[PDB]
């Protein structure tokens, strides 16, 4: 599906900011089962990385690793003119489910239902 | 993360 250009609205800036805040929880859940944990500095003995900081305190030397492969999906939707509308509610998954008291809040995986627009959007972005 | 986060598309 060829795509030419886009004039996006100013509202579409906080999706990518809120992505990493929720993706770092799954990264912590992935790497906590292994022998990886917060520490002082990167070293093979202590099993420390530079990514292992809070989701807000991500260094400038790596930020695009989280934020790259999301926005190139929205071109195929919004260029043809698909919709990304929103209700007035907003924060919903806060209720419905280590420095700084960190720990993951696992969203459920064994519950999902699909329809025309939903399967369409999922297949469009994964495509 | 997109769908049931206070989001509707129609």
């Amino acid at each position: 599906v060829d795509t030419s250009n886009i004039t996006i609205p100013e509202k579409l800036e906080y999706f990518i900011n809120k992505y990493a805040e929720h993706s770092h929880d799954k990264w912590s859940m992935d790497k906590l089962a292994n022998g990886w944990i917060y520490g002082e500095i990167y070293s093979d003995s202590s099993k420390i990385q530079p990514l292992m900081k809070p989701y807000k305190l991500l260094s400038e030397k790596e930020k695009e690793i989280y934020r790259w492969p999301i926005k190139e999906s929205l071109k195929t939707m919004l260029a043809w003119g698909w919709r990304i509308e929103r209700t007035r509610e907003g924060d919903s998954m806060a209720l419905y489910n280590a420095a700084h008291g960190y720990s993951p809040r696992a969203i459920d995986m064994s519950n999902v239902t699909l329809s025309r627009d939903l399967h369409a959007m999922a297949e469009m972005m994964a495509e | 993360f997109l769908q049931i986060s206070g989001y509707v598309v129609s």
